[PDB]
RNA sequence: GCGAAUGGCUCAUUAAAACAGUUAUAGUUUAUUUGAUAAUUAAAGAUUACAUGGAUAACCGAGCUAAUUGUUGGGCUAAUACAUGCUUAAAAUUCCGUGUCCUGCGACCGGAACGUAUUUAUUAGAUAUUAGACCAAUCGCAGCAAUGUGAUUGAGAUGAAUCAAAGUAACUGAUCGGAUCGAGGUUUACCUCGAUAAAUCAUCUAAGUUUCUGCCCUAUCAGCUCUCGAUGGUAGUGUAUUGGACUACCAUGGCAGUCACGGGUAACGGAGAAUUAGGGUUCGAUUCCGGAGAAGGAGCCUGAGAAACGGCUACUACAACUACGGUUCGGCAG
């Protein structure tokens, strides 16, 4: 009954305060659930594990223990698809969520670029691969090709991050879902303003 | 507490059930329904004691469960020993073709009204809230806990609608304005029917409003506490112990007694 | 670089507008979380143009302001974004027909937005708890001045 | 035969699995043997008979597989008219044909 | 299948704690009720929907123990139990094909996705408090173009929303989309009124937690809380949700003579009770309400709901039976 009873406190002014209730079971205090991954099956066979719980209304509440994908977005371009998230860097919250590569709410981590790759391929005419093939168009120049080039002129100039980051095959992501609360693991594609920040965290934190 | 209550006792059961404090010990509790606890008469209350066609407490018993079906409530049939009627409502007592209104009296005390069946037809809805739903649909609610769909767009959160039970059709409603007809639902007012005079609004969390009627009296109770009983002057239901208006004691003496 | 990072490992707003921002290269793409708890209240100037990130703010967060509303003496300047408003009033005392002084403190909450300072008065509003004691947000500021001991300043205002 | 079941001299019977040649007490939950229930979570600390076969049991059932030549007069002797016809719709034609 | 978490007894604990009078839930859960709402069954699979599949109580028969609403073990058949599952709307929108025409990512053509919910990212929701003007570009309304026109229709709800309803992208698929049940009619093709299962929104009911204000003696109680939380900030956990409620990192605060902190109380708080010129004095275990508890203490199953306790687990102290192996539906503050 590990409970969260704000009385085990001591208002304000430190006294210790009172008690004629025992531990009320609305006061529920489920046990923690780290939650690691399958991006190194050297033991960990079955790949991903989620178990439900039995919540209060009456619902059900699947928890994340153990996983190896998860979905993202790519904020730019409104495209999401699900992907193999790769090894954990830096949790913020603590150091050790990261040598546990536990997942977090917001966990900042690795996917495989090769949905994105496929899909800005497929819509603009570029795959992203080591830079100098850039392009892969069609032969001839007079129908429907035509657009992948109107997209292609929109000064898709993808920062010089996120083009680095397609071609090493690993994308920078940050997650936004409680595993222990949904079972899920979805993130979005690390971008501009904390782009440029967490990855100093990690030229940092290395160096 | 061990989980949710369950009875009800004697002495704790509403004034507005006039009810027998010698009785017994307990009281029927009323049946979450289209009305809240308080603001409601349970059947067992409307013909034991009001009506008086039952008695004793089996008396209902058969009433509600003989396969005959004896009781109507809006245009529907009842077998609940405590089914909370509440404002504005209209039951049929099959049997005898009886209809009558839910209303309080001036003094507070839940009150049947007789109704032609005229009025038996219509009932007076009271817009709880506005907003729309599923696929672009707009729907309305009524205290009645009615839940309307596809309704006219030209009404407000808190309006009043006239309701033709028959065909489940809405027809002429009223929003409240300055210069409305009300009845008020609850409060130390309750039972009272006047003008509205204006709605000051405070937001702080409490709007206000005042009232005038036959005598010009001034009234002032909580917007919530309003229930439009009609639109310019013209009610729209026949008001039981008269007019919805109250006297003095010493009014009451006069018109008795005539001191 | 310094309003984000700032110790802190990262600070965004409520609206996850940002690095897609980077897709409207033409209109103005500096946005931040705009509100107004309304209530009767303006809406900071500072609020706006501030590139503070603070989710516990009321016009920079979806914290809403509730039925209780405060006007008090602030004492102390000290915690981050937390301080202490004390109010005076008087009690009434049945028997001896008389009254006493008396003085409660109150945890609030300030967003970075109006600047502080020791011994003005304040006006709170009431916002979700957002710590064991913090259950009233700054909405309002005047500044004042007390020459001196805010402890021995007692106004029944 | 097939070791069917066990009972201690003392009426404690067996539990397939609990794999120890003796008695231990375990805390019951439904789906479990010589375990009733009667409100969901009557769990229950109840003692039972190990799942291996000892001298401290007092009658042993037994499941007979293959019949040999010999004939036991009590086991061949038998014709129960099983009462109970299909019922269901569907396990009636199963039996019929149709 | 529901109920057993109502009631009933008691006050030992318990002085801002509980309680009361107030307020919040834009920080939440609620089985039963009342009103309403669903054209699309997901992929792979598989496929009957005039409708599928397998097993088990009761029963028959064998048995154990000194013992209890103990239970082994073999054979038999039904479900709203269990298990599995069939179901053509169009339009629109989005994307694709080196498809035509044309250059507007435009038009026609063809292909693909498309319920709801779940989980994220993103687009727009036009604070109808808030008037207008000129040149350019785009935009949309007529539109082959020319030239225009027009800026209009618009805007559910609140004091206020990262509300309601909605577009795109993908995720899970343990969300739902009825393989059930009556009765009364009637020359056919069937017809009429019901039962019940179950999803979401309301609704009722109740519950968590919450704002503010108020308590008896006492300093032969003056400094208290802070090694792990004491006060605030950050990120996460966790919960029904808020929160240091718990983790990590960071700041050092938080309370006090307008009595902190600590101690006593033959102190559960109210509604009220006894006497009363007025003001007061003394009580409230005890029919209403709220709280707490069931031998002390902790833990938990189950459920919409309790740490329940006329349910379970272990310990401390006990109560009942014994063939001393072991057992108890053992807790009268009903
Ligand atoms: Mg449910
Ligand atoms: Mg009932
Ligand atoms: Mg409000
Ligand atoms: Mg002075
Ligand atoms: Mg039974
Ligand atoms: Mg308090
Ligand atoms: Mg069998
Ligand atoms: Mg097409
Ligand atoms: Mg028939
Ligand atoms: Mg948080
Ligand atoms: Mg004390
Ligand atoms: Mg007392
Ligand atoms: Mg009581
Ligand atoms: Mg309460
Ligand atoms: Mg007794």
């Amino acid at each position: 009954g590990i409970s969260r009873d704000s009385k085990h406190k001591r208002r304000a002014t430190g006294g210790r305060m009172p008690v004629h209730r025992k531990k009320r079971a609305f006061e529920k205090g489920r046990p923690i659930s780290m939650t690691k991954l399958t991006t190194q099956s050297t033991t960990i066979t079955e790949k991903r594990r989620i178990r439900p719980v039995r919540v209060r209304g009456g619902h059900l509440k699947f928890r994340a223990l153990r996983l190896c994908e998860g979905n993202f977005s790519w904020g730019s371009e409104n495209i999401t698809r699900k992907t193999k998230i790769l090894d954990v860097k830096y949790n913020a919250t603590n150091n050790e969520l990261v040598r546990t590569k536990t997942l977090v709410k917001n966990s900042i981590v690795e996917i495989d670029s090769t949905p994105f790759r496929e899909w800005y391929k497929l819509h603009y005419g570029i795959d992203l691969g080591l830079k100098k093939d850039r392009t892969v168009l069609g032969n001839k120049e007079k129908s429907r090709h035509v657009q992948k080039r109107v997209k292609r002129t929109k000064a898709q100039a993808l920062e010089k991050n996120i083009e680095e980051q397609f071609v090493s095959q690993r994308i920078l992501a940050c997650i936004t879902s409680r595993p222990g609360q949904s079972g899920r693991a979805d993130g979005y594609i690390l971008e501009g303003k904390e782009l440029e920040f967490y990855i100093r965290k990690l030229q940092s934190k290395k160096k | 507490a061990r989980g949710p209550k369950k009875h009800l006792k004697r002495i704790n059961a509403p004034k507005s059930w006039m009810l027998n404090k010698l009785g017994g010990i307990w009281a029927t509790r009323p049946s979450q329904g289209p009305h809240k606890l308080r603001e409601s008469l349970p059947l067992s209350v409307l013909l034991k004691e009001r009506l008086n066609y039952a008695l004793n407490g089996r008396d209902v018993t058969l009433i509600l469960n003989d396969k005959e079906q004896n009781v109507f409530v809006d245009g529907k049939v009842r077998r609940d020993k405590g089914y909370p009627t509440g404002l504005m409502d209209v039951v049929r007592i099959e049997k005898t073709d009886q209809s009558f209104r839910i209303l309080y009296d001036t003094k507070g005390r839940f009150v049947l009204k007789s109704l032609s069946k005229e009025e038996a037809k219509y009932k007076l809805l009271k817009v709880t809230a506005k907003a729309i739903g599923p696929n672009q649909i707009p729907y309305i609610v009524t205290h009645d806990s009615r839940t309307i769909r596809f309704p006219n767009p030209e009404i407000k959160i808190g309006d009043t609608l006239k309701y033709d039970l028959v065909n489940n059709k809405i027809e002429n409603f009223a929003h409240l304005e300055s210069g409305n007809v009300c009845y008020i639902q609850q409060g130390n007012n309750i039972g009272r029917v006047g003008i509205i005079q204006h709605i000051e609004k405070h937001q702080g969390s409490f709007d206000i409003c005042h009232v005038k009627d036959a005598k010009g009296n001034a009234f002032a109770t909580r917007l919530g506490n309003i229930f439009v009983l009609g639109q310019g002057k013209k009610s729209w239901i026949e008001l039981p112990s008269g007019d919805g208006v109250r006297e003095t004691i010493l009014e009451e003496r006069k018109r008795k007694f005539s001191y | 670089m310094d309003t984000q990072i700032q110790r802190a490992y990262q600070k965004q707003d409520g609206v996850f507008l940002n690095s897609k921002k980077l897709l409207a290269k033409k209109t103005s793409a500096g946005v931040r979380y705009y509100k107004n708890i309304g209530l009767g209240f303006k809406t900071p100037k500072e609020a706006i143009e501030g590139t503070y990130v603070d989710k516990k703010c009321p016009f920079t967060s979806n914290l809403s302001i509730r039925g209780k509303i405060i006007k008090g003496l602030v004492i102390s300047t000290k915690m981050n974004r937390t301080v202490i408003i004390r109010r005076d009033y008087l009690h009434y005392v049945r028997k001896y027909n008389r009254y006493e002084k008396r003085h409660r403190n109150i945890p609030v909450h300030i967003s970075p937005c109006f600047s502080v300072k020791e011994g003005d008065i304040l006006v709170a509003g009431q916002c979700r708890p957002i710590s064991k004691t913090v259950r009233f947000n700054a909405l309002q500021v005047v500044p004042n001045e007390i020459i001196g001991s805010v402890r021995k300043q007692f106004l029944l205002f | 035969f097939k070791i069917a079941g066990g009972n201690d001299k003392d009426g404690f019977p067996m539990k397939q699995g609990v794999m120890v040649r003796g008695r231990v007490r375990l805390l019951l939950s439904e789906g479990h043997s010589c375990f009733t229930s009667r409100r969901s979570g009557f769990r229950k600390r109840k003692s039972v008979r190990g799942c291996i076969v000892g001298p401290d049991m007092r009658v042993l059932a037994l499941q007979i597989v293959k019949k040999g030549v010999a004939e036991i007069d009590g086991l061949t002797t038998v014709t129960l008219p099983r009462k109970l016809g299909p019922k269901r719709a569907n396990n009636i034609k199963k039996l019929f044909g149709l």
